[PDB]
């Protein structure tokens, strides 16, 4: 974990760099967004497991349950966009200028 | 001092509740009496000033003004009964109330012990004034004038807000009484040299200094007559009252931190006086006359010699009354002429015999004719300025010669010469117009009999 | 040793001194 | 009513304002002290509550 | 960071080289950051065009940094006064002028001179009077 | 700030300790202000809804002048307490930590020598 | 909306901030933030206009990544202290993350780009909720953790917001976006005093809520999203012209009105803490905010813009009234200043 | 006297999606009143 | 009168009675609170 | 061009109401708005006010000081004391920095 | 916290499980339970500024 | 007589209230009632207040 918690953390930052620099398809962000939730879920589960802190295992899952719906909302917005613009491409999302 | 104030507030209920036809007389008649209650503060009979209560006080410097602030509300409401008599009966009751709030606020500001009470009330007076100038302003440019009047005062105001909160932390209370009887001696650092500028600059802005006075010519030009009277008579003097009470602290720095302003004002006095010499708009000329005669005041509230201060107190009350008188008669010509141009309307004495006598006395008050408080004032500021440096007479000597020239030119090209051939025929003078004037000058004659009352704190 | 609990302000309330001492509010 | 009333009224106004001023400054000093000292009722930031520490006999023997 | 701070440690007017170097860097750093925001938003048309803009902003900023540093340091030595805020104003005065030139505008030089110099002067005063910026809560 | 104080009532409005303080006089200028503040709310409402300004909703006018005022007494009653706690707290500390707030002797002006800058 | 759905959503949009505030286990504070994100998105697209889908998709991505960053801070803390909550010991970077993240959800400073755009594509109503009942949640989390956050960053985000908000507002003519910009600015003052006196943040918020809620219900009474649209207020409903005037000048800091108190006491507290550098610059550009407020004043009240004949038709018909809240929140806001001491 | 009430032209400026129009910003056009677009 | 009979033609008599009656409950609780309050204050302190 | 009104002329209020006093168009309001303004304006402010202001007694003590001087000058001269000694706060009271 | 509706209502839905020394299921003590106790019974009554 | 003269009584009434409120300011600021140095005298016979 000393260096196994640095890989996961950098994974979250590499996923951070991803969600923040868009490029064409919006799905790739959402998908990326999810890459973080996995990294957070893995790190939370890892430390809870090596702290033998069983009282906290509820959290690793609450994180996923809320993240799943969060993503559900995200995809419905995505479907709504390629119903109004025929694509998920972000450039289209420039009306509010 | 809640009779000069509470009865005032009640004016607002009267302007609203009263009949549309009788609204004007109830308000004007009652505030004349409100002025009579104001006269009670003049009963000093002892050195100890009058601390009515914790928040409200009146000392020799404020008392001469509170009475003027109460006095002009009647007059303001009498000078604006003509224009503003074409309104919908709810625009009037708004204008009347706006004028009422100005003196309620101004009476309190001049009668306030806590310096930040001054600030809150000080900067509030802009709300009523900006509405009077922008909402009823005749010209297309009042939106602009309003902006200039709000920003120049506001940008100056926030530095004072920081400074006064700063001294409260440094000393522990912004109570003018204590601040006076406590040891607040700035230490001539670079920072203090900034504090001093922070406190004085907001006051120096509404007291037009040569550098920042462009707001006043623009504001009075398009402002309605009542707003122009308020700005010249009470609003500009708010800056002077502030400089007198704020320099009790910041005692050491002004000895050497004043030179910049003093020179700005005395050279400013000459140039502002001179441009009056060729300005086509009469309201424009009176406004620059106001800048120059107020540039003398910032040059006496900075030399800080006993005589300066009461020279200042004499001139401020006197010039206040005179300027309004000039702005009020300018309006009477403007309403019949329908143009502010000085060149048109030549020869009026031929057609308005008396208004011309009022014009003549107003001009003689404008220039320094001697049995007038106006001259006593300048004579005193002149003396101290001479004491500061004998050379000052040269610059305060070019202003006197120029002041004579523009004051008489206003009389010579407006009230003499051949009559204008046929402008819209000029209807005779109303008795209101003439009284509004008489009400300005009869007090100028009475005050000149006993100058002691308006002499300031120093003497 | 455990640390010492902060001391306890003691007494009964008395109307505040001179009132809210905010800028110019006689209160 | 007289010179007596204003002189005595002004002294009462000064005492209230002097006493208010001394207290306002002392507040600022007390508030500087308790923030850094943390030895006074103000600025007593929270830490977990021992009312949840489980002092029960646990399964392992070193708890 | 021990670096930038050095600027302050040695008395003003002395060791101008280090002063100018440090001041130039800060300006340049700001240049990069400024160009970055300028490229991220209001993007360019071609990568090269944007690389140029980064360069332009970086150099201009580096220049204002240098002249500020150089003028203030030199104004000090010449004037034989190391703590006269005016020094900095002359420096800020100059800095603004460089900005004005790089923008090819006399007017900008005007506002630039006054505004920029005033700001720098205030920095000197700030240091002289021990003004505290972004202070910790001490209530 | 004042939270975290010993005995703090975690969600209470005004702890009974505030009984010890004097009750706000119903005519306290402030409560009277709240009253006027209220009447105006009422009048304003009538205006925005285009009703005779003063002669309408004379029942509402009362609800307003009487809701605002009711609120006041019970608010001021508290704010008054909060301020009163502040002194209890402040004064106490000045003593419990006396050395830090030491009484000072102020030399009679006779002794002190503030410099005199002449105006001339 | 099937009224049942309306209830579930509205309950969530309301359970969302409330769980955040009530709980201490940060995790439970995070899901409170998460529920607010999920509940607001349906309402945002109610018209389902092409602009709307854009609004929600931005709001959601900005909100979601910030939510993930806040969770990362909680996850990291869990390993630096077993506790699920920030403590004195917390690594400084851990707290700074929470500031940036929470300053994105609240939309302060260099993350102020999403708010103006989502405020532009959502209805006036949902605009209010998006501006004021969604700021309570994140601010709660910050106010709780104030003792630990950095004075430097907050100040920078504070000052930046003030500037961005002001400058942005000057150019804007769409009302929804003028308000979005004001909110950025006021939000800035609030976060400036958080490290020093959180209790004042809660005043500079309430007053903002008691000022903005009347202002928006005013904009929608005539549903005008344009200044030109609000300028013809004099014909559509003349009475609100008086209070709209004072509330907007109150939103800016002018002294007689209630709006001065938040700025005045924040400046007093910052000078008490010695930030007389920072406080001064903030107050100065705060004055820029009033310029655009008064420019609107000009168009709506002090000057009467020309209207359309078809307006006479809308006058004829009885105007659906403004709720009572407008009045009670207009007066308590425009003039409570005489009662400041008890407010603070 | 007719205190000058604003004419159409004074009103015009306040239209447009940005008050102080920029070089490229002016190219923009005001948002649709209905909040719904034609695309 | 009105083509479309004003909805406000005849008072909502409930709105009067909960507006009037509510206010009279406010006072009777408020005035009660004060005298009750005064007492406790007086006795809580010596008098 | 948009619809707007044709310039309103300003009436010669002196054509009807040839006794116009300048306050209001209908005659009775005018008469009663000058009969109350000259009265409350001049008749009981410039007159009763000046009466009261004239009778304020010894304003700012300058009527008291021209006697106190006279008895001090009477007392100082006859007892041989300097009329205005040159230090006011006695030197003995002062504790000059030693 | 910001609004303590929990202490007031007496409910403890969010406090029972905030630290490693809280009740662990089946009383399987956590790790570092020997210390967190010692580090929170110490900082109890002493505010943070002096728990640091 | 309240028929348009109840309007005329508004301001006159404000004066009365004003003076009252004002004379209830003196009553408050009555410390140093007669304890001032320049004006301290023994209450002359039948006088319980030097200044009221
Ligand atoms: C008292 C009264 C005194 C009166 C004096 C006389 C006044 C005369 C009347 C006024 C007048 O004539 O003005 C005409 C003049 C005509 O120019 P303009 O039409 O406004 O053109 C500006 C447009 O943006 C041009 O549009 P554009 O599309 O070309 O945009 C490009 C942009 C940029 O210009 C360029 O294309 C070249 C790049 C220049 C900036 C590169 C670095 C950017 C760094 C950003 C850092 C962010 C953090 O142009 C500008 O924005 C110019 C203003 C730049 C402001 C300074 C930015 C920082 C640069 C220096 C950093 C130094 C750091 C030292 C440590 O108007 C002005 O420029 C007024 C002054 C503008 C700001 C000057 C600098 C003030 C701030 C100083 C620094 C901060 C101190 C605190
Ligand atoms: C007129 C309505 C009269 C209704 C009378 C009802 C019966 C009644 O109230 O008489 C018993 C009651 C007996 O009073 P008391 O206890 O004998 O008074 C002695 C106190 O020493 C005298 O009171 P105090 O002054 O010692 O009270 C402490 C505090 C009390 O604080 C207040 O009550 C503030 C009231 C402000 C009005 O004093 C202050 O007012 C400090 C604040 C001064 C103003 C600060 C703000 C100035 C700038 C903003 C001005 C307003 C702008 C509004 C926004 C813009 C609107 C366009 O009379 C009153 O308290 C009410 C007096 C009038 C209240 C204000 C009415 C307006
Ligand atoms: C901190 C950085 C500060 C940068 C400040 C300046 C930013 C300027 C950005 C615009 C520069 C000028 C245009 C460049 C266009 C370009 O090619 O790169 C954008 C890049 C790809 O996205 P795309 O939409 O395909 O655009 C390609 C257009 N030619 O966009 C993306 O990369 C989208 C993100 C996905 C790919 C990168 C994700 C991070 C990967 C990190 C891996 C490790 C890298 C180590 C080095
Ligand atoms: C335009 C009209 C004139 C405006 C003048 C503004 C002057 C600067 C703002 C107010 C300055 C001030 O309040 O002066 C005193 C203040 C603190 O000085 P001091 O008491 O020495 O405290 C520092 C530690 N001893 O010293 C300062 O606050 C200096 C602050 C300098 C930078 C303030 C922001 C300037 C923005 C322009
Ligand atoms: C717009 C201007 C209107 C007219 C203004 C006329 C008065 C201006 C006076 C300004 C100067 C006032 C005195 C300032 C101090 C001058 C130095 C001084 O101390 O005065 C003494 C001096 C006699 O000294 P003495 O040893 O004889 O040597 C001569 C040179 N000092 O005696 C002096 O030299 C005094 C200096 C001149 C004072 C008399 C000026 C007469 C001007 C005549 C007309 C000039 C053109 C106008
Ligand atoms: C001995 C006298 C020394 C005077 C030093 C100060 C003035 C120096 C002027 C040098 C020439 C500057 C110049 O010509 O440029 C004016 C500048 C840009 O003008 P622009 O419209 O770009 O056209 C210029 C085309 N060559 O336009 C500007 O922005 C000018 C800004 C500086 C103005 C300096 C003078 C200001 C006077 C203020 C007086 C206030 C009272
Ligand atoms: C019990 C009454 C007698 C005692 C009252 C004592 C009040 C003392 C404090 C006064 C404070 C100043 C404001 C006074 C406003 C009085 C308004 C009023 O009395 O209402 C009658 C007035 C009639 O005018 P109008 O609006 O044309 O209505 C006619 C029918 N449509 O309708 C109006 O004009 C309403 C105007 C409301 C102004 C509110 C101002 C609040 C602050 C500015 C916003
Ligand atoms: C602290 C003092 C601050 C300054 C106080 C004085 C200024 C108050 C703020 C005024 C701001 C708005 C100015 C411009 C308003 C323009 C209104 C207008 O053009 O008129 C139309 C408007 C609506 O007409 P409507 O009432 O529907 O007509 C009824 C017909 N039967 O007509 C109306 O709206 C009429 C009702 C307006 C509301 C009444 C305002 C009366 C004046 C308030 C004075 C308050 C004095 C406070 C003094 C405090 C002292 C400490």
């Amino acid at each position: 974990m000393p260096s196994t918690f640095f890989n996961l953390t950098m994974a979250f930052s590499l996923s951070l760099l991803g969600t923040l620099m868009f490029r064409s398809h919006l799905m790739s962000t959402l998908l990326c967004l999810e890459g973080m939730v996995l990294s957070l879920f893995i790190m939370t589960s890892v430390t809870s497991l090596n702290s033998n802190s069983m009282s906290s295992m509820p959290i690793p899952i609450t994180i996923l349950v809320f993240a799943a719906c969060e993503a559900a909302v995200g995809l419905a917005l995505l479907v709504k966009v390629s119903n109004t613009y025929g694509t998920d491409y972000v450039q289209n999302l420039n009306l509010l200028q | 001092m809640l009779k000069i104030i509470l009865p005032s507030l009640m004016l607002l209920p009267l302007t609203w509740l009263s009949s549309p036809k009788k609204t004007w007389t109830n308000v004007t008649s009652y505030s004349f009496l409100i002025s009579l209650t104001s006269l009670t503060l003049l009963w000093q009979t002892d050195e100890n000033y009058k601390n009515f209560s914790n928040m409200f006080s009146s000392d020799p410097l404020s008392t001469p003004l509170i009475i003027l602030t109460a006095w002009l509300l009647p007059l303001m409401l009498m000078a604006s009964q003509n224009h503003l008599k074409k309104d919908n009966n709810v625009l009037q009751k708004l204008y009347i109330s706006m004028l009422i709030s100005l003196q309620i606020l101004l009476i309190m500001t001049f009668s306030a012990t806590e310096l930040i009470m001054f600030y809150i009330l000080f900067e509030a007076t802009l709300i009523p004034t900006l509405i009077i100038i922008t909402r009823w302003g005749n010209q297309t440019e009042r939106l602009n004038a309003g902006i200039y009047f709000l920003f120049y005062t506001l940008i100056g105001s926030i530095p004072l807000l920081i400074a006064l909160i700063l001294i409260q932390n440094h000393v522990g209370t912004l109570n003018l009484m204590i601040l006076s009887f406590t040891t607040h001696t700035l230490d001539a650092s670079w920072s203090n040299n900034l504090l001093w500028l922070a406190c004085m600059m907001a006051f120096l802005i509404k007291m037009p200094l040569y550098g920042v006075h462009l707001w006043l010519p623009k504001a009075h030009v398009e402002a309605p007559i009542a707003g122009s009277m308020i700005l010249a008579a009470i609003l500009l003097k708010l800056g002077s009252y502030g400089m007198i009470r704020i320099s009790i602290i910041l005692d050491p720095l002004t000895k050497y931190m004043a030179y910049p302003f003093i020179l700005l004002s005395l050279w400013g006095m000459i140039m502002t006086s001179s441009i009056c010499l060729r300005q086509t708009d009469l309201k424009s000329l009176i406004a620059y006359s106001s800048v120059s005669h107020m540039a003398l005041v910032i040059a006496s509230i900075m030399i800080q010699t006993p005589w300066s201060f009461m020279g200042a107190t004499m001139l401020m009350i006197a010039h206040g009354l005179t300027s309004s008188l000039l702005f009020c008669l300018a309006n009477s010509n403007y309403e019949r002429i329908h143009s502010r141009t000085m060149i048109m309307a030549r020869g009026l004495q031929m057609v308005f015999p008396l208004m011309a006598t009022w014009w003549l006395m107003a001009s003689l008050a404008n220039l320094a004719l001697p049995p007038s408080i106006n001259l006593m004032g300048e004579l005193f500021i002149t003396m101290s300025l001479f004491s500061w440096s004998n050379f000052t007479i040269i610059l305060m000597g070019i202003n006197i010669i120029i002041t004579g020239m523009y004051s008489m030119y206003m009389i010579i090209t407006t009230q003499r010469g051949k009559l204008t051939n046929h402008m819209i025929n000029l209807q005779p003078s109303h008795t209101r117009e003439l009284t509004l004037m008489a009400l300005h000058m009869i007090p100028l004659i009475l005050l000149t009999t006993s100058p002691k009352l308006i002499t300031g704190l120093t003497m | 040793a455990r640390p010492e609990p902060n001391p306890v302000i003691e007494g009964d309330l008395k109307p505040a001194k001179h009132g809210t001492r905010f800028f110019f509010w006689t209160v | 009513d007289g010179p007596e009333k204003n002189y005595e009224k002004t002294l009462a106004i000064l005492q209230i304002e002097s006493e208010k001023a001394e207290l306002r400054l002392k507040e600022q000093e007390v508030r500087r002290l308790m923030r850094a000292r943390g030895d006074g009722p103000w600025y007593q930031f929270p830490t977990p509550e021992k009312e949840f520490i489980d002092h029960s006999p646990k399964a392992t023997p070193d708890n | 960071k021990r670096f930038f701070e050095s600027y302050h440690e040695v008395p003003d007017g002395t060791q101008c080289h280090r002063k100018t170097y440090i001041t130039t860097a800060l300006g340049g750093i700001c240049g990069i950051i400024g160009s970055a925001y300028s490229v991220s938003l209001n993007p360019a048309d071609s990568t090269l065009e944007a690389v140029a803009r980064v360069g332009r902003y970086t150099f201009t900023a580096a220049a204002i940094g240098a002249m500020f540093g150089l003028t203030t340091c030199v104004s000090a030595q010449v004037r034989e006064k190391p703590d006269d805020p005016l020094n900095y104003f002359i420096g800020g005065c100059a800095g603004g002028l460089t900005l004005g030139a790089r923008t090819h505008s006399y007017g900008t030089a005007a506002m630039g001179c006054v505004y920029m110099g005033t700001a720098a002067a205030l920095f000197k005063i700030g240091k002289l009077e021990g003004w505290e910026l972004f202070p910790t809560p001490k209530v | 700030m004042m939270n975290g104080r010993p005995g703090h009532e975690p969600l209470k409005f005004l702890p009974d300790e505030a009984r010890s303080l004097p009750p706000p006089k119903l005519n306290d200028p402030r409560l009277v202000y709240m009253g006027l503040l209220g009447y105006c709310t009422g009048l304003m409402d009538n205006m925005l809804r285009m009703r005779p300004v003063m002669r309408a909703g004379l029942h509402r006018q009362l609800l307003f002048v009487t809701s605002f005022v009711f609120a006041g007494y019970f608010y001021l009653k508290r704010q008054n307490y909060l301020y009163a706690v502040k002194d209890h707290d402040m004064f106490g500390y000045i003593k419990l930590h006396p050395e830090d707030f030491p009484e000072k002797e102020k030399k009679t002006y006779a002794e002190i020598l503030e410099p005199f800058h002449p105006v001339r | 909306m099937n009224p049942i759905t309306l209830a579930i959503i509205y309950f969530t949009i309301f359970l969302g901030p409330v769980i955040t505030m009530s709980s201490t286990n940060l995790m439970l504070m995070w899901v409170g933030l998460e529920f607010s994100l999920l509940a607001i998105i349906p309402m945002l697209i109610n018209k389902k206009n092409p602009r709307s889908t854009e609004a929600a998709t931005k709001y959601f991505v900005t909100q979601a990544t910030a939510s993930m960053i806040i969770l990362l801070a909680i996850v990291l803390n869990y390993k630096q202290l077993g506790t699920w909550m920030f403590q004195q010991q917390t690594n400084g970077l851990i707290l700074n993350m929470t500031l940036m993240a929470l300053s994105m959800k609240l939309g302060l400073a260099p993350f102020h780009f999403w708010l103006p755009e989502v405020t532009q594509g959502i209805p006036l109503h949902m605009g209010l909720i998006l501006l004021t009942w969604q700021k309570i949640a994140p601010l709660s989390i910050l106010i709780q953790i104030y003792p630990l956050l950095n004075s430097t960053i907050i100040l920078m985000l504070a000052i930046t917001s003030i500037f961005m908000g002001a400058w942005g507002g000057l150019n804007q003519t769409q009302m929804r976006k003028i308000m979005a910009y004001s909110s950025i600015a006021h939000m800035g003052w609030m976060l400036a005093i958080l490290p020093y006196n959180p209790s004042l943040t809660l005043l500079n918020l309430m007053i903002y809520i008691i000022l903005t809620a009347p202002m928006f219900m005013a904009l929608m009474l005539n549903n005008s999203m344009t200044i030109n649209s609000i300028s013809l207020l004099w014909n559509k409903t003349p009475a609100m012209l008086t209070m709209i005037s004072l509330m907007l000048l109150s939103l800016g800091g002018l002294p007689p009105l209630t709006g001065f108190l938040p700025k005045w006491i924040i400046i007093t507290e910052l000078m008490k803490n010695n930030c007389l550098i920072m406080a001064t610059l903030m107050a100065m550009m705060a004055l820029l905010n009033l310029f655009f407020y008064t420019r609107l004043i000009y168009s709506t009240s002090l000057t009467m813009f020309p209207t359309n004949n078809n307006s006479k038709m809308m006058t004829h018909q009885t105007k659906t009234k403004p709720n009572l809240m407008f009045s009670t929140l207009a007066i308590m806001s425009t003039m409570t200043l005489p009662l400041a001491p008890q407010l603070i | 006297a007719r205190q000058w009430q604003p004419d159409i032209e004074w009103a015009e400026q306040f239209s447009g999606a940005v008050m102080y129009p920029s070089k490229e910003t002016a190219h923009w056009k005001p948002p649709p009143w209905n909040d719904v677009d034609i695309l | 009168f009105y083509v479309r009979e004003p909805v406000n033609a005849k008072p909502n008599w409930l709105a009067v009675g909960l507006s009037v009656g509510a206010s009279v409950f406010m006072w009777i609780y408020l005035i009660q609170t004060h005298n009750e309050d005064v007492l406790e204050y007086k006795r809580r302190n010596g008098l | 061009q948009w619809q707007e009104d044709p310039e309103p002329e300003d009436e010669n209020v002196y054509a009807k109401n040839p006794d116009f006093h300048g306050y209001d168009s209908d005659p009775v309001v005018d008469v009663w708005n000058m009969r109350a303004v000259f009265f409350f304006g001049f008749s009981i402010v410039l007159v009763f006010g000046t009466t009261f202001v004239a009778y304020v007694p010894d304003y700012r003590m300058q009527e008291w000081a021209r006697r106190e001087a006279e008895r001090l000058v009477k007392y100082r001269e006859v007892n041989g004391l300097p009329i205005m000694e040159s230090n006011y706060f006695d030197p003995s009271k002062i504790q000059l920095p030693e | 916290p910001f609004l303590d509706i929990q202490k007031k209502l007496g409910i403890s839905l969010d406090r029972h499980f905030m630290f490693l020394s809280a009740e662990q299921p089946y009383k399987n003590a956590a790790r570092c339970h020997a210390f967190e106790k010692e580090w929170i019974e110490c900082a109890h009554g002493i505010g943070g500024t002096r728990a640091k | 007589l309240l028929r348009e003269h109840w309007v005329h009584i508004l301001v006159p009434a404000g004066f009365v209230f004003g003076c009252y409120l004002d004379r209830k300011d003196d009553e408050k600021l009555t410390a140093f009632r007669n304890k001032s140095m320049l004006f301290q005298r023994e209450l002359r016979p039948n006088e319980e207040v030097t200044w009221k």
